RNA sequence: CCUCCGCAUAAGCCUGCGUCAGAUCACACUGACAAUUAACAGCCCAAUAUCUACAAUCAACCAACAAGUCAUUAUUACCCUCACUGUCAACCCAACACAGGCAUGCUCAUAAGGAAAGGUUAAAAAAAGUAAAAGGAACUCGGCAAAUCUUACCCC
RNA sequence: GCUACCUAAGAACAGCUAAGAGCACACCCGUCUAUGUAGCAAAAUAGUGGGAAGAUUUAUAGGUAGAGGCGACAAACCUA
RNA sequence: GCUAAACCUAGCCCCAAACCCACUCCACCUUACUACCAGCAACCUUAGCCAAACCAUUUACAUAAAGUAUAGGCGAUA
């Protein structure tokens, strides 16, 4: 593959941390934690 | 009898009998054809004394007395099978003026490819054998688009490895 | 001799003989308790009964009174890392019963 | 997780090398070695496509006509196939049209 | 195995800022 | 029903398994009952020499001379044959009139 | 042995390596030649790199596959040998396998690291030479038999007349078997 | 009624169908032999 | 206590609970070794002409119709002599150690062959079974089911 | 190699009453109900049933193939 | 702290040049992988999906002249 995304992890990173308060599968799974950080903000 | 099977009893399975230098093939140049027939038979009785000692390792489940005597009265055969077919291939290209005992032909089978067809010794002219009559020795020509791509086949096998064997001459260049 | 092409006899032909014999045979411990009088082989899958009627006698001056052989089948069911079945030979065994009442035992190697 | 732990080996890109300091020379063998030769025929690659820049589908009825009779055997027909795609393509599909 | 290196680089400038926060410095 | 397996003489029905046999090189014919009749001349007798008082044994010593390799080509055994063709200064024109043919071979090893 | 084969230290048809080399596993390959070889199973040499340089010793092994070299008594590291059991069993030095060119062959009366040429000299005809001096340096390196073995003397009696007669004629007419019958044409094709 | 036995197995059928000359009776059958030759496998017929 | 099973052959499968040992519902899996021996059964036929109208059914009466499952001779040719192969298993076809499918011969109830219950408690609901006062189709679309063995008629 | 039909030469059909007859096993099929519905089973199990010396049942080899085959037509069946 | 994660090199691709392959022994067109017995033998228009908004004629299998002359339910298009 010409060009792979190879720092995936830190856009996880950058959404996840807002959200590790959170309580559920939330503060963890990243499909889950969109819906709820940017309602969060 | 039947002993002659078996090694001595002195050295039925001391782990350790010395045996050493099978025939090369100069040893049997060197000798004549009388005793070459004379010798076979010699290495006979022998091999078959060794393939009942190791069938009887196998069974006990242990070892070998010593498994470095089998190849040497095996490659003695080997090179007395050599010697004697070079003094037959020697005549028989000298005599009659072909090599290759058993007649051949260059023919091509049913698919198209062309082989070496090895003579089958029969007690009627071909003409007449309705066996060797239904055999198809040509070509018919949808064959050859497949005859062409089996082909067009080992040359994507022949350029996927030259091409390869570059590129190891490449980075083993690089790093010494 | 094995893996030659043997040439034919019609009627007034010579008989064939084969210096230089190709197989060899073992001796074998039997398994299932022999009588006495009976000596077991491992031809090669080629041999005849005939053959090792003329092989003992021929080449080791042993009086046979009557050879009969099976046809032993080797195990397929082995696989190897990549599931491909490993075929452990089929071979033949003979059963040479001796005459002259010569009370053969197979004997005892490997103390 | 998908990132790699250790750091890669450091990449030693030899910038003086023969191809690479002496990139570009003989380019302009026109202009100053008047006329003669043409860049157009310096270029070193694939018969069809030597200084002729092309598109998809130009690119494939070249191949298909300068080299196409030598092809390998199921390597024409798939660029046959690939003809009658990128021409059922252009001409048929697309906004803008 | 991805081509990156900046991205290798800049994960393990966040292993020594959760390395130092596990077993702190004197 | 494995095409993978190697078709022996094991596997058919009754009129299968009788038929194919091993590469046994058989010796006789069938005649109108089943009943065999073994030819005694297609049956290799075999020919064993008199191996008493025999120097040759199975094995050669260490202490042999070694040697380097030259084959026996069809010169060298006729440059040991023309010695004796030289004071007109054993060959054979045609092999059909010889019981041990060499081309068309005969023989048996 | 399957190709790409790693050719470490244990022999290739040992117990050991089938514990290592099963005939499943594809470990990456590693890289190496020039059959101008100039190290031998039994020379003196030393070590140019590593733990305790400048040592000279002989050689046990000489592996071609990977360009080794096991420097006898030297480059080791200390393994426990059996063990058999929970116990310690009794430690061991083992030598760790040297790659070529971090071994240098030595001149025999001066005793100094040199560099080997090949010099194909009158006497006949390939032998190693040093480079900083002359002084061709050499290749290094009682029976009595048992009851199946013939002789030195009667392996080489020659008995050979070279007659034209093909040996299954040249026994027929040493046995005396005789053969009336003749044989008639078959149709072989 | 119940339905996988729809192989119910002979040699005598198995040769005389798929095997080797069957497939060498028709010139069709050739261009069955010569695509598992072409394509590689290890079974040309039963 | 079951035996609605069995023992062989055919067909199929192709070493698949034999010996020794190793491991990690439970202890037929893996490695080494060993076996199934021909009389049974396959594998047959020297030509050239030329012969063969009367079934089988205990084949005898008797009766047929659909009209039948088995024979030679003449002359020429002919002295080699028992090979080759199948022979195992708790087995096949159904993805499975699948209540299914599977030709034939005897055993027509067993001389073979197997275990419906891992242990407990004895709730509901659900499955099968057995028993029932008085009534006896009042049930229901319909005596469906079960129980008794049964009457007459219509349409097609 | 299932299934529709056909061909070659096979095989089976107890016991009782007396014939494309009746009762009735082996066998073949599948009427009705109950269970089952990721089942034991990609159509089965337990009863209960229709036929069971014939237009039957069935093993073995062969035959017909897709614009077709075959069909006591259900537009059925031709490898779930 | 379990499950796991991590990894470089097998190899491959696209071109360039050069036209490429065949024979240890035995066996292999019968039921291939079978030692050995009295019969005929191949040469042919592709079609259709799809585009025409249906479909029925029709619808592509070095540069430059040139998308020109022409063809075309004179239309898609060639
Ligand atoms: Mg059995
Ligand atoms: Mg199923
Ligand atoms: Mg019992
Ligand atoms: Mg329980
Ligand atoms: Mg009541
Ligand atoms: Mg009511
Ligand atoms: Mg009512
Ligand atoms: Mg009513
Ligand atoms: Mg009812
Ligand atoms: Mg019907
Ligand atoms: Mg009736
Ligand atoms: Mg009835
Ligand atoms: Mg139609
Ligand atoms: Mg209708
Ligand atoms: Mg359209």
């Amino acid at each position: 593959l010409r060009n792979r995304v190879t720092d995936r992890y830190f856009r996880i990173q950058e959404v996840l941390k807002h959200a590790r308060h959170f309580r559920g599968r939330k503060n963890r799974c990243y499909r889950l934690a969109v819906r709820t950080v940017i309602r969060a903000f | 009898g039947l002993e002659e099977f078996f090694d001595d009893p002195k050295n039925w399975g001391q782990e350790k009998v010395k045996s050493g230098a099978a025939w090369t093939c100069q040893q049997l140049r060197n000798k004549s054809n009388e005793d070459l027939h004379k010798l076979w038979y010699v290495l006979l009785k022998e091999r078959n004394m060794l393939l009942t000692l190791e069938q009887e390792a196998k069974r006990q489940r242990l070892p070998m007395p010593s498994p470095e005597r089998l190849d040497k009265v095996v490659d003695s055969m080997d090179a007395l099978d050599k010697v004697v077919q070079e003094r037959e291939d020697a005549l028989r290209l000298l005599q009659t003026g072909q090599e290759r005992a058993r007649p051949g032909a260059w023919r091509r089978d049913i698919f198209g490819r062309i082989i070496w067809h090895k003579f089958k010794q029969w007690v009627i002219p071909w003409h007449l054998n309705k066996r060797y009559n239904r055999k198809r020795f040509f070509a018919l020509p949808y064959v050859d688009h497949f005859l062409r791509l089996e082909r067009e086949k080992r040359a994507r096998i022949k350029a996927r490895k030259e091409n390869l064997e570059r590129k190891k001459a490449k980075i083993l260049l690089k790093k010494f | 001799a094995r893996n030659v092409v043997y040439p034919l006899y019609r009627l007034g032909g010579p008989q064939l003989r084969v210096f230089r014999t190709n197989f060899f045979i073992q001796l074998v411990r039997p398994g299932v308790a022999q009588p006495e009088d009976t000596v077991q082989f491992r031809i090669p899958m080629e041999m005849t009964r005939v053959d090792l009627r003329n092989y003992l006698e021929g080449i080791y001056n042993v009086p046979v009174a009557a050879v009969r052989t099976r046809v032993q089948h080797g195990s397929n069911k082995r696989r190897d890392h990549r599931n491909v079945r490993i075929k452990k030979p089929d071979y033949k065994v003979a059963y040479v019963q001796l005459a002259h009442g010569q009370t053969f035992t197979f004997p005892d190697l490997f103390p | 997780i998908g990132i790699r732990l250790t750091l890669p080996p450091p990449k030693v890109v030899d910038r003086w090398n023969e191809k690479r300091a002496m990139f570009g020379v003989y380019d302009n063998i026109g202009i100053l070695g008047n006329f003669e030769k043409h860049p157009k025929e310096l270029i070193r690659g694939p018969i069809w496509l030597r200084g002729w820049k092309g598109n998809e589908l130009q690119r494939c009825i070249r191949k298909r006509k300068m080299v196409g009779s030598r092809m390998f055997a199921d390597d024409l027909h798939n660029l046959n196939k690939r003809i009658r795609y990128l021409y059922k393509h252009f001409n048929r599909h697309g906004k803008f049209r | 195995v991805k081509k990156g290196f900046r991205a290798a680089f800049r994960f393990q400038k966040e292993l020594e800022r959760q390395r130092l926060l596990r077993c702190p410095p004197p | 029903a494995d095409r993978m397996s190697k078709w022996t003489s094991k596997r058919g029905p009754r009129s299968f398994r009788g038929r194919k046999g091993r590469g046994a090189k058989g010796i006789g014919f069938l005649t109108s009952g089943w009943r065999f009749v073994q030819i005694k001349e297609m049956v290799p007798e075999f020919v064993v020499p008199d191996l008493t008082g025999f120097k040759l044994k199975p094995y050669v010593s260490y202490l042999a001379p070694e040697s380097e390799e030259t084959p026996l080509t069809a010169a060298q055994l006729f440059s040991e044959a023309v010695a004796p063709a030289i004071e007109k200064d054993g060959f054979e024109p045609t092999q059909e009139g010889k019981l041990f043919q060499l081309y068309p071979r005969n023989f048996l090893r | 042995l399957p190709p790409h084969y790693r050719y470490g230290m244990s022999p290739p048809g040992s117990v050991a390596d089938k514990r290592k080399n099963p005939p499943w596993i594809r470990r990456r390959p590693v890289v190496v030649s020039d059959e101008d070889w100039y190290l031998f199973c039994g020379d003196t040499v030393e070590i140019l790199e590593g733990k305790d340089a400048g040592k000279q010793g002989k050689v046990v092994q000489v592996i071609r596959q990977r360009n080794w070299v096991v420097v006898g008594g030297l480059n080791t590291h200390y393994r426990y040998i059996g063990k058999t059991m929970d116990y310690r069993g009794t430690m061991i030095p083992s030598e760790a396998p040297l790659l070529h060119r971090q071994v240098k062959l030595v001149d025999p009366m001066d005793r100094k690291p040199t560099e080997i040429e090949w010099r194909f000299t009158e006497a006949g005809e390939r032998v190693r030479v040093s480079t900083r001096s002359g002084r061709i340096i050499p290749k290094p390196e009682t029976w009595i038999d048992g009851p199946k073995d013939t002789s030195v003397e009667d392996a080489l009696e020659r008995t050979y007349v070279p007659c034209l007669k093909t040996l299954q004629e040249e026994v027929m007419e040493a046995m005396g078997i005789k053969e009336t019958r003749k044989y008639k044409k078959v149709y072989w094709y | 009624k119940a339905r996988g036995n729809e192989y119910q197995p002979s040699n005598i059928k198995r040769k005389n169908k798929h095997g080797w000359v069957r497939r060498l009776s028709t010139p069709a059958g050739v261009q069955v032999i010569l695509r598992r030759m072409l394509k590689g496998r290890k079974s040309l017929s039963h």
